[PDB]
């Protein structure tokens, strides 16, 4: 890689994102990758005829704070501590990283340790509402825009390269 | 109420299972075990967060 | 064939920009001295004589006539 | 020697202060003064200016990323190293449908044309990134932990690497 | 005093798959013994300089492929 | 002894509740960074080695070094010696090898081998590394026919995070499927690593051939073809909750204080939950004898081996058996042995000294549970094939009779062996961990010495029978293009 550099540090005025994570924490979680609903199959949510009846966001606007110029992101690079804060999966927050592994949110009462730390692979998380809300195109030019099909000239057309 | 993307299932503040917003619950032991360490301030807060030596 | 299978890069994958990192600092050092001449020169200096001549008209000791 | 001298204090310095509560993670009362603050400012100020504001400028990036039909998340520009090494770990499926919308966007938007209301009934803030991107963050801090603790001493403008730190050979001018 | 052991330590194990301590022969001076003391033909102290390592080398096989590679491709100016 | 396990009376180790912050004070201590530091000069910089420096040293604490055994109540068994060295050899053995594959499953106890040491619980590939070298620890894994071997060699002061390193591989491993990719590598390499040692790669084929598609023929390397279909986090997981349990592991450690080993690994296990024991198919090997002739354009040697199958460790004929190579022994012309190193053995002095175009010619005897290879290894120029079967066919005739002074240096020559390989450590550690998986019992250096002086030459012949009863199995490596037949080498044998 290039000369490059990250902002990895631990800031003295900003907490890190496991401490106050910046998106909307509430995330489902599946034993297997496979068990997640497909996007793709999932019925999306009603079309809208008007932009004012357009469904609303998750988003907070005002999740970051201070003197600076307007910004809205779910990340940051800010370092972790040592002993992160314990996430809360059983209400849907996320775990993944420094809060699992340097933490026992996975543990299990009864269960194998290692079928326990399997449940907490980065891809058994996706957001709730993932396969509703994810637009799937099947196209770059959607339907009523102009492409090749309405431009080409008709075939009786007159040579245009002389021109 | 929310019982269908139609009625706002999945919509938080409209479903009744999502809460408006999310922010990270009070704990009063570290995950370390160690006991949360509690400071009351009588003079506002330092101006760039500049720690003082210790 | 089929999808490329996923795998993390040996890093550490940053490094290298210290050159950048002397600009930040150059700049910002010539730029903090900036605001103290400016804020100095240009707004405390001034009143700080203006309260030095108004403390005058006490003139205990104020500077002397010849004293060349 | 006065540096062997500052090496002890630095050292002691330092060992008196291990295991330390980071300032985020210690129960703190905001300051009298500051409750004051909190109660007159705070409030006029988003009602009239902070609130309005931030939402006017929300709105309107919710918006745009469903003019584009793009997710927030698909807006993250590759050329930062958390993101990058964060695409490296994403599932196929995922992957597909974020290079799809991605590449639907830059042809909406160099064509200069919108994405039918009809598909844009959707909440671009969905964090499908999120825990790739911790996941990311965790090997980054690792790698800077564990093998960049110090400057490095390295035979500089060889092998085509300057010797000062990057990896990749013709990265750099001097190195061409 | 004295190194007895290469800067490189194996980490492999040194019976044999299948052979244990009461069948593999002296590990002293058994020929297929990992830990078989070398011979002096042309005297003491090459031993220092030697690679203990069995496999033999191939010359230019790549060890710092950080994953930007597949194998067989020919990186051009590092990319 | 509180509980008795396949013969073997432990000492039952109870799980015990302890907090962290009473735990910690007990780690050994280390650092990773040092940020500043206390000049002090080299006090000794002017001091020759000849002169001695140190004064008031504590008188000597020495103990004759007994194996003690215990098992915590998760059912995970540990064995100790102290030879109060300096030095420690810990390692873990699981009785999950390539012979439990079923042939869907072909190759995954080597793929556990190569994922180990990667991502746990509770701490990351990197930061497992990095802490083993940093303490100056050296090992990894090595996956065989029957077993699993995670091994550490390391100061013994550092054996509290060794262990906790070490166990990590078996009980909360995270297989992630970006590191397990990263994993694939290494086949390339252990097939490399196998060829090259010609003596092996020539076993591996004696044990496919001998074994047809059945536990220890089963292939000890996975191959990077098929097999990387399931090369999978997913896949080992499952592997491993077969196979893998606590009551199928023996943590075996060399020059370790029995009660702080078996303290820090109760620990370890506390608060977890391992892998619960199930049944498993474990089906009795099926020899079939055969040949096989592989070729290496690039040798211009040929190797050939014939072997007979044998009942194994558990049987009674595992001493006598080991008193038979010894006493055919054998040696090689590129090695040149001073008195007492093999230079009396029958196959060197009727084969080495008397055929000048014999490069090579040993005894094998290959010992599992429940099954076993003896037979002979020679090896010369490619157009002498022929001439080195009859050889080996020849010494394997004279397997009737044995004189008294024959068997006499035999025995003492068994007997020097079994000591002298003792003494070394990390032989050791193995022998202890192979023994207690294949039998569930430890036999001592000095108890296999009492049974090698009874063995009688009656035994061997007994013994020698038996084996020459089996169907042969012939392999032949390198330039084979003039090798006998196997029918040749069967009616040779046939009159045995
Ligand atoms: C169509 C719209 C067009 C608008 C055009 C406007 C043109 C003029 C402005 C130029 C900038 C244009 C773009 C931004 C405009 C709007 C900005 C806005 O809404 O800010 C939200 C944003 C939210 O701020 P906040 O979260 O309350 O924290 C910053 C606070 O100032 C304090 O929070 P704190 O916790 O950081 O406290 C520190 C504070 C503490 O102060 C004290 O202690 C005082 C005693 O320090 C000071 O105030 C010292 C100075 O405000 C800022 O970024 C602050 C500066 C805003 C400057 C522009 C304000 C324009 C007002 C227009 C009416
Ligand atoms: C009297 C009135 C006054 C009035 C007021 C006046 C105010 C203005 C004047 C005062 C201004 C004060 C300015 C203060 C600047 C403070 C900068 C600072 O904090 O630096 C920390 C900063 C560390 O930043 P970091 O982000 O922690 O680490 C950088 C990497 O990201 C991470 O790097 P890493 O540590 O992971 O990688 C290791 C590698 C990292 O190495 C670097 O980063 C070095 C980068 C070198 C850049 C220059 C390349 C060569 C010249 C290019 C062409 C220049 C044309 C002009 O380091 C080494 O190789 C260590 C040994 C380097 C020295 C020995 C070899 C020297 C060879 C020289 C050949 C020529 O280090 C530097 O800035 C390095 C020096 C850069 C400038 C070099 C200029 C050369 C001319
Ligand atoms: C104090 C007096 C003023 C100092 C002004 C220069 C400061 C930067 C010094 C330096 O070594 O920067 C390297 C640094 C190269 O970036 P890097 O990737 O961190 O360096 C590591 C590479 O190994 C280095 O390889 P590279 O090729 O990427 O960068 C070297 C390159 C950088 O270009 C220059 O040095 C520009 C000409 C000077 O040099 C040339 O183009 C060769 C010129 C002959 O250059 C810059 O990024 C700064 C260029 C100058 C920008 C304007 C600075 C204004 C500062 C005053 C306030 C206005
Ligand atoms: C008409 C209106 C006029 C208004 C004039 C005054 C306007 C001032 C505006 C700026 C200051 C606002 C109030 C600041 C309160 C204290 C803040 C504080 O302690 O911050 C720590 C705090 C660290 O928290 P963090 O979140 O962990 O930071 C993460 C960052 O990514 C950091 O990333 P990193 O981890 O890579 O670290 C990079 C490193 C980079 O740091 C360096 O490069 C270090 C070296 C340069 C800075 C420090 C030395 C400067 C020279 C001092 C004098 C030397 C005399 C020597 C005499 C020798 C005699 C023998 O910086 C830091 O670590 C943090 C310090 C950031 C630089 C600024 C520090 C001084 C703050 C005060 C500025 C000057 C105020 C003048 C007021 C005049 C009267 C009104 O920093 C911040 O809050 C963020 C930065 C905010 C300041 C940005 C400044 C940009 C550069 C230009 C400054 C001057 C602009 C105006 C000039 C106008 C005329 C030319
Ligand atoms: C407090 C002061 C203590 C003084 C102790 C003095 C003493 O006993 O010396 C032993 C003391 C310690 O010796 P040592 O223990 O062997 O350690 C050797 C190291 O030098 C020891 O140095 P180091 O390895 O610790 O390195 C630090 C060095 C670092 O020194 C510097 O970096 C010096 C300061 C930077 C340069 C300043 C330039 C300013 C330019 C301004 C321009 C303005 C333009 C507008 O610090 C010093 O030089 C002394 C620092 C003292 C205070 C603590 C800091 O030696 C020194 O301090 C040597 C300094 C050189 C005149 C006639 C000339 C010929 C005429 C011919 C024609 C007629
Ligand atoms: C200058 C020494 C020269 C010795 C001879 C030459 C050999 C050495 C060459 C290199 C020298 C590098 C510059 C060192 C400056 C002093 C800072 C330092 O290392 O303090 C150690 C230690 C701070 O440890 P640390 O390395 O920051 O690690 C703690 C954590 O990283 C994070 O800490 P935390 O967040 O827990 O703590 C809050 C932090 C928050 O503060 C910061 O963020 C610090 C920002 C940088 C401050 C830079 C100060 C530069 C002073 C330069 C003086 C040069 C004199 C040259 C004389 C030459 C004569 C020829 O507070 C401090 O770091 C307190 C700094 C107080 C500095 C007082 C300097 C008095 C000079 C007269 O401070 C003390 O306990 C000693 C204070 C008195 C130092 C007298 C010297």
């Amino acid at each position: 890689h290039r000369p490059t550099t990250v902002k990895m540090i631990d800031s003295w005025r900003t907490e890190p994102s496991s401490e106050k994570p910046m998106w909307y924490n509430r995330f489902d979680q599946v034993d297997h990758i496979s068990q997640h609903p497909d996007p793709e199959k999932t019925e999306k949510y009603p079309p809208v005829d008007d932009t004012r009846k357009l469904m609303k966001t998750r988003g907070d606007p005002h999740i970051m704070r201070g003197w600076g110029e307007y910004v809205y992101c779910h990340y940051e690079h800010l370092r972790e501590p040592v002993f992160p804060r314990k996430p809360d999966v059983a209400k849907g927050e996320l775990a993944a990283g420094a809060n699992v592994t340097r933490t026992d949110v996975w543990k299990r009462e009864g269960e194998p340790a290692i079928q326990s730390i399997a449940r907490f692979n980065p891809d058994n998380f996706r957001p709730v509402g993932y396969a509703e809300n994810i637009p799937c195109p099947d196209t770059c030019v959607p339907e009523g825009h102009l492409d090749f099909r309405h431009t080409r000239l008709p075939t009786w057309h007159a040579d245009r390269r002389p021109f | 109420k929310a019982s269908t993307l139609a009625t706002g299932k999945g919509i938080p503040g409209i479903d009744p299972k999502l809460p408006t917003h999310t922010p990270p619950a009070s704990y009063d032991v570290l995950s370390s075990g160690k006991a949360r360490p509690v400071q009351v301030a009588k003079w506002p807060p330092m101006p760039g967060g500049v720690p003082l030596p210790k | 064939i089929g999808p490329p299978l996923r795998t993390a890069q040996i890093g550490p994958t940053v490094g290298g920009n210290g050159g950048r990192t002397f600009v930040l600092y150059l700049t910002t050092t010539i730029n903090v001295l900036i605001a103290f001449q400016v804020s100095w020169a240009c707004y405390l200096q001034p009143r700080w004589r203006s309260f030095r001549s108004d403390m005058l008209e006490k003139f205990p000791s104020l500077q002397p006539d010849m004293d060349e | 020697s006065f540096h062997r001298a500052f090496a002890r204090v630095v050292c002691n310095y330092n060992k008196s202060i291990e295991g330390s509560v980071p300032w985020y993670q210690v129960k703190r009362e905001k300051s009298p003064f500051q409750q004051v603050w909190d109660e007159v400012f705070t409030p006029i100020w988003f009602k009239l200016v902070k609130g309005p504001y931030e939402r006017w400028e929300y709105n309107a990036l919710v918006a745009r990323y469903r003019g584009m039909g793009i997710m927030a998340d698909d807006a993250m520009n590759d050329k930062d190293m958390i993101v990058e090494r964060a695409l490296d770990i994403i599932p196929e499926d995922i992957r597909i449908q974020r290079y799809r919308r991605m590449m639907r966007g830059a042809v909406l938007a160099g064509r200069k044309l919108h994405l039918p209301l009809e598909l844009q009934n959707y909440d671009p803030m969905v964090p499908y990134m999120a825990p790739y991107i911790e996941e990311a963050k965790f090997q980054m801090q690792e790698e800077q932990e564990l093998l960049a603790y110090h400057p490095w001493d390295r035979r500089l403008y060889t092998a085509g690497v300057s010797g000062f730190g990057e990896t990749s050979m013709h990265s750099t001018f001097l190195t061409m | 005093p004295p190194i007895q052991k290469p800067l490189l330590p194996s980490g492999r194990a040194v019976l044999k798959h299948g052979r244990s301590m009461l069948c593999s022969g002296n590990l002293s001076y058994d020929v297929n013994s990992t830990i078989k003391a070398p011979e002096c033909k042309r005297g003491m102290g090459f031993t220092q300089f030697k690679r203990f390592t069995p496999v033999p080398i191939e010359s230019g096989v790549s060890v710092g492929n950080r994953g930007w590679f597949f194998p067989g491709v020919i990186p051009y100016q590092g990319h | 002894g509180k509980s008795t396990i396949q013969g073997t009376s432990y000492n039952v180790v109870k799980f015990q509740q302890e907090d962290v912050s009473e735990v910690v004070k007990e780690v050994p201590h280390f650092q990773f960074y040092y940020i500043g530091g206390e000049h002090k000069d080299n006090k000794y910089r002017d001091v020759p080695l000849d002169i001695p420096v140190l004064t008031e040293a504590p008188p000597p604490q020495l103990k004759k070094p007994e194996m003690k055994f215990s098992v915590l109540e998760n059912g995970m068994r540990i064995v100790s010696v102290d030879k109060q060295g300096l030095t420690s050899n810990l390692g873990l053995f699981v009785h999950a090898g390539s012979r439990f594959e079923t042939p869907a499953e072909e190759g995954l106890s080597h793929m556990v081998e190569c994922v180990a040491f990667r991502s746990t619980a509770h701490l990351s590939h990197l930061r497992t590394i990095k802490t083993i070298e940093v303490l100056g620890m050296n090992g990894g894994c090595q996956a065989g026919r029957e077993h699993i071997m995670y091994n550490l060699e390391l100061l013994r002061e550092y054996m509290p995070v060794a262990s906790t390193l070490v166990v990590g591989n078996v009980l909360f491993p995270r297989l992630l499927p970006w590191e397990v990719n990263a994993c694939h590598k290494e086949i390339k390499k252990a097939h490399e690593r196998l060829k090259a040692d010609t003596d092996q790669y020539v076993s591996e084929l004696l044990h496919q051939t001998a074994y047809h598609n059945n536990t220890l023929g089963n292939a000890l390397l996975a191959n990077e073809g098929r097999a990387l279909e399931h090369f999978t986090g997913d896949n080992i997981r499952e592997f491993m909750m077969k196979h893998f349990s606590a009551e199928r592991s023996v943590f075996v450690g060399i020059n370790v204080d029995h009660d702080e080993l078996c303290k820090w690994l109760m620990r370890s296990f506390a608060e977890y939950v391992a892998i619960p024991n199930l049944p498993r198919d474990e089906a009795k090997p099926v020899y079939t004898g055969g040949y096989k002739l592989e070729e290496n354009a690039d040798m211009p040697v040929c190797n050939i081996a014939i072997g007979f199958e044998t009942e194994g460790w558990n049987s009674a004929d595992l001493v006598p058996v080991t008193v038979l190579q010894t006493l055919l022994g054998g040696g090689g012309s590129f090695s040149t042995g001073g008195p007492g190193k093999g230079m009396h053995s029958r196959l060197y002095l009727n084969v080495l000294n008397q055929n000048p175009n014999v490069e090579s010619c040993m005894a094998f005897n290959t010992q599992y549970s429940d099954s076993g290879l003896f037979g002979m290894y020679i090896t010369g120029f490619g157009q002498e094939a022929p001439r080195l079967v009859d050889i080996a066919l020849n010494e394997l005739r004279k397997l009737d009779s044995f004189t008294p002074d024959e068997v006499s240096r035999a025995k003492n020559t068994l007997k020097g062996n079994i000591f002298m390989n003792a003494e070394n450590s990390k032989v050791l550690m193995e022998d202890i961990g192979r023994q207690i998986i294949m039998s569930g019992k430890v036999v001592t250096p000095e108890e296999f010495a009492a049974r090698v002086d009874a063995v009688t030459e009656a035994d061997l012949k007994k013994v020698a029978a038996k084996l020459l009863r089996k169907n042969p199995t012939y392999v032949v490596y390198g330039d084979t293009k003039s090798a006998p037949h196997y029918e040749y080498v069967r009616t040779a044998l046939a009159s045995l």
